[PDB]
């Protein structure tokens, strides 16, 4: 029943039976479309062009 | 203030220094730059002058 590891390659069809004995099933298609990194980050500044006064 | 238009009427041209005055001397002149500010990238420069237009 469960368990392949597929490689993450991005539009390229990754073909996964790991089914019971026998094969009547449906058979397994991903795609990985994207990978979306998604930030859990800190904001250490802000920075940018000045205008100093006299 | 709340309105452009009253905020202009409140503050009438001034003199300032400038040493240019047809480059032939030094004098008070009604035109002096105050403060030019750019960061835009279409080469546009805000220019604040004692002068009102």
């Amino acid at each position: 029943y469960e368990s392949t590891t597929m490689p993450n390659q991005v539009g390229i069809p990754f073909k996964a039976l790991i089914e019971r004995p026998g094969y009547a099933g449906l058979p397994l298609s991903l795609v990985v479309i994207k990978s979306e990194l998604v930030p859990s980050l800190v904001q250490d500044y802000i920075t940018c062009n000045y205008k100093t006064v006299v | 203030s709340v309105a452009h238009f009253e905020a202009y009427k409140a503050t009438r041209p001034y003199i300032g220094w400038c040493a240019d005055c047809g480059l032939a001397g030094s004098c008070p002149s009604p035109v002096s730059i105050e403060h030019v500010w750019s960061d835009a990238d279409d080469g546009v420069l805000k220019i604040q002058v004692s002068m009102q237009i």
